[PDB]
């Protein structure tokens, strides 16, 4: 609701304004998709 | 398979049992020492299954056992100081039963730092939430239950598993004089891996597993019966230290590969766009197989597309 | 293990614990030096014991949870027919040699409050059945500790960061404590000692070592003095030859110079935050200025000895 | 990058650092596979400043200026290395941590003859990743009597870099101005420069903050 006039490059408390459905449904039509990223895109974070 | 084994959980193993027992006999009335389980399974594999469901005084009366592998008890002015070469095969279990993706990975056990620290290896079971996970492992259950006594193809039966277990232990492997070099080379790689932050992170890795390395290296050629150790069979345990903590394996070994190529030729010619089999000679001389040929021929032009796109 | 000189300084000089005297005139103060070990569990820690053991001449080691203030140093009948015999722990056993006790800091609390009678007058009055009898039992109590949780942190205190009581505390001697961190202008030493020592303590190159005399495939490995170390023969025939023969006197040198050196340093620790010093570090001088002398073979103390002790206790 | 105006006026730029060769003779037309190898580590130092029109002919210039001394950083990074006064130094380490700790767990590096709990000596809380605390004068006025040396008399140039750095651009404000009560300040940039100066004048920052235990 506010927009600090003094925050710098760490204060901003954004979110997304997107969804969660057309998110992955616009990763087959990218132009050149990499093989280390889709992987990273699809699955929930289990390696490090 | 092995016969020098137990099998107990965690409520079944009290503060002592399974290492010195101490009570007074009831036809003598002496104080005696009773052996427990890690004394009878010498040389072999203890297993230990639910590690939650215990209290803390267990614990520390068994951390002799993974650092020094014996048995100092001296209860009573009765001294019993023995040994034993067991493993400790644990399982490790979460406090919510799941690993919870919100919370740390060390807010997900109960394991604290003296125990870990002790411990050598630690591996985590790979959680895959896609669609082909559950597809592949359905089949299997399948030709099991449907097919009685005849899912099993293997190429090498029990009967000679158990022959080559004594083979391993005759002619102990030396150091080979070119290893002294790339161990003191790969130690400090995990010494940053270790501080991801500034100092300290999660496990910790210093002088109580670089001595464990070594180790599988030193038993990695114990199979192969070879003598001396070779640089090739101490790097196969060193991707299992960076996955220890977690068709796409197909693509790690091949960056890998070609990276170790590329940084040793003086001249450079052309080999970009119109010589695409250039790359294929210093990959085809560990090529002794069958299915290499032909089957992976329309493979190669698709994994160079990386670069290409 | 390579590393950690000032830990291996701790260890020489507790082996001989010191000479037990009367320097009171109706009290017996105890003299034996007493070292408290508690590191970062992960810089192997225990290895460093197993090897004073094995070059002395008396020397046992414990746990925690496989003792407790029944076997330690005295404990009922003999149901037999009828008869009256009493018992004796580990540390009347071990008189005058080197004590090992490991797991100290897990250790129940009903114990660490019963072992202070030990260790502070070398006897026990055991007075069972209307009978008293008095014995000796010289021990040096080495323990090896661990932080409360998780690692070491050196941002607190060591009186509060070990789970341990105050009045144990306030009976060692030395305290000397390491952290290990990453450190990459030192790290290249550690990865080349464990991987030479690898070979030489291997089993199968005994065969050409101690199987094959007047042979060897590595000579000795560089220290960070140049001085060359020492096999297994010469620390045999060591404490049994100096700390039964030459006896060191008191004598009254320049020992006032460290009555007003003690004030410098009274009225200063609280000037921006720590703990004064106790007259612990005054009347234990003695104890490493003893101790040295011995090595030398000085029938009498020397400025020499009672100056490195200084930089040891603080 | 994506746009097609930042790579027009990108590659005139590296013209005059790539056509070496052709103009001293030593690399003849129709030869793209040699020139790679010369260019290369020409290029290591200048890849990662993208979305960036500064890096031009101004930035080596700056290290011929330094023939004394070239542990100075001027064009790449000039942010890390700068000119700071002696007392106004500790000015900047002293008031990062009173942006980021309870003003109550403070005497912990102070008086150390308390009596700590530990807590759990939780991790990934929100402290030091919400940004920097509200904090007063009567934090500053405790502090830097510390990491000093000797003792320090709070003159009339003391003082004078608590308003002398606003306009520098190193302390953000609450908000609204406040009276003169003690105003409250925080922070603005965070440790990527402070470890620099601390190893210039024999200082550890790293064993000071509460986060890192």
């Amino acid at each position: 609701e506010r927009t600090s006039g003094n925050s710098q490059r760490e204060y901003q408390l954004m979110k997304l304004l997107l969804d969660n459905t057309q998110i992955m449904n616009a990763l087959q039509k990218y132009p050149n998709c990499p093989t280390d990223v889709r992987q990273w895109a699809t699955s929930s974070l289990s390696w490090l | 398979f092995s016969p020098r084994a137990v099998y107990t959980s965690g409520k079944a193993s009290s503060a002592a049992g399974l290492t010195a027992a101490v009570v007074r006999d009831e036809e003598s009335h002496e104080f005696v020492i009773e052996a427990g389980a890690l004394m009878l399974a010498d040389n072999g594999v203890c297993c230990i299954d639910e590690f939650d469901k215990m209290d803390v005084r267990d614990q520390v009366a068994i951390h002799e056992a993974m650092e020094q592998q014996t048995i100092s008890i001296t209860k009573a002015g009765v001294k019993a100081t023995l040994n034993a070469r067991t493993s400790i095969l644990a399982a490790a279990n979460p406090i919510s039963g799941h690993y919870d993706r919100s919370k740390s990975l060390k807010q997900n056990i109960n394991l604290s730092a003296p125990i870990m620290s002790r411990f050598d290896l630690f591996f985590i079971l790979v959680d895959e939430c896609n669609e082909v996970t559950d597809y592949a492992i359905a089949r299997r259950i399948v030709d099991l239950h449907s097919r009685i006594e005849e899912s099993i193809d293997r190429v090498y039966s029990l009967d000679d598993i158990r022959r080559y277990l004594l083979f391993a232990r005759q002619f102990k492997p030396k150091i080979s004089k070119e290893s002294e070099d790339f161990i003191v080379e790969q130690y400090k790689h995990l010494r940053q891996r270790d501080g991801s932050g500034v100092t300290k992170s999660s496990w910790r890795i210093t002088v109580r597993q670089l001595e464990s390395m070594i180790r599988l290296s030193e038993a990695m050629a114990r199979m192969h019966c070879c003598d001396e150790v070779q640089p090739k069979h101490v790097k196969e345990a060193f991707r299992l230290l960076n996955k220890s903590i977690i068709y796409c394996r197909i693509s790690n070994l091949i960056v890998l590969h070609l990276r170790k190529v590329e940084e040793e030729e003086d001249e450079s010619a052309l080999k970009r766009s119109e010589l695409v089999n250039w790359y294929l000679k210093e990959i085809e001389s560990e090529i002794d197989s069958e299915e290499e040929l032909i089957n992976k021929k329309r493979i190669i032009e698709k994994v160079i597309h990386r670069l290409t796109h | 293990i390579y590393g950690h000189e000032d830990i291996k300084r701790g260890l020489a000089l507790a082996l001989f614990g010191g000479e037990p005297k009367n320097p009171g005139g109706k009290h017996k103060v105890r003299g034996d030096i007493n070292v408290l070990l508690c590191g970062d569990p992960g810089t192997a820690k225990s290895q460093f014991l197993k090897y004073i053991e094995k070059v002395s001449s008396r020397a046992i080691f414990t746990t925690g949870q496989g003792a407790s203030a029944v076997g330690l140093t005295a404990y009922q009948r003999h149901p037999v027919s009828r008869e009256w015999t009493l018992e004796a722990g580990a540390l009347v056993l071990a008189d005058r040699g080197v004590c090992l006790i490991d797991e100290f800091d897990k250790m129940n609390d009903q114990d660490r409050t019963s072992i202070h009678e030990a260790m502070e007058q070398q006897s026990i009055s055991i007075s069972k059945a209307g009978i008293v009898t008095s014995l000796q039992a010289r021990c040096t109590v080495i323990a090896a500790a661990n932080p409360i949780g998780g690692r070491y942190d050196p941002s607190l205190t060591f009186s509060e960061n070990v789970d341990l009581t105050e009045p144990i505390i306030s009976r060692f001697d030395i305290l000397c404590v390491v952290r290990d961190t990453v450190d990459p202008v030192q790290d290249e030493m550690l990865a080349r000692f464990v991987v030479g020592s690898h070979v030489r303590h291997h089993p199968s190159n005994k065969e050409e070592e101690g199987l094959a005399n007047g042979s060897a495939a590595e000579p000795a490995m560089p220290n960070t003095y140049g001085v060359e170390p020492l096999p297994q023969e010469v620390l045999k025939k060591y404490i049994i030859y100096a700390k039964e023969r030459v006896h060191p006197k008191l004598n009254q040198m320049d020992q006032d110079k460290v009555a007003k050196m003690y004030s410098d340093l009274r009225k200063e620790s609280m000037a921006t935050g720590s703990i004064p010093i106790t007259v612990r570090h005054i009347e234990s001088m003695i104890r490493m200025a003893e101790a040295h002398a011995r090595i030398h073979l000085r029938d009498y103390v020397i400025e020499d000895d009672v100056n490195m002790a200084i930089r040891v206790m603080l | 990058c994506r746009d097609l105006k930042e790579l027009r006026h990108l590659a005139v730029l590296n013209f005059p650092k790539y056509c070496e060769p052709v103009v001293k003779g030593e690399a003849s037309e129709r030869d793209t596979r040699k020139l790679w190898r010369n260019i290369e580590p020409h290029l290591k130092k200048a890849m990662q400043t993208v979305y960036l029109r500064e890096i031009s002919s101004s930035q080596w210039e700056k290290l011929q200026k330094d023939d004394t001394d070239p542990g100075q950083l001027k064009g790449l990074s000039a942010h890390t290395h700068v000119e700071l006064p002696y007392y106004s130094k500790f000015i900047l380490i002293a008031a990062y941590l009173a942006s980021y700790n309870p003003a109550r767990t403070d005497k912990r590096f102070f008086l150390k003859h308390h009596g700590k709990i530990k807590k759990t000596n939780h991790e990934k809380t929100s402290n030091h990743l919400l940004g920097p605390k509200p904090f007063p004068l009567d934090r500053l006025l405790a502090i830097l009597y510390s990491i000093v040396d000797s003792r320090v008399a709070p003159t009339a140039n003391i003082f004078s870099q608590i308003t002398s750095l606003v306009t520098l651009q190193l302390l953000t404000l609450v908000g609204h101005d406040d009276q003169l009560d003690g105003p409250k300040y925080k922070c603005t940039v965070s440790l990527d420069f402070i470890r620099a100066i601390a190893r210039t004048v024999n200082f550890d920052i790293i064993k000071y903050l509460y986060d890192f235990l």
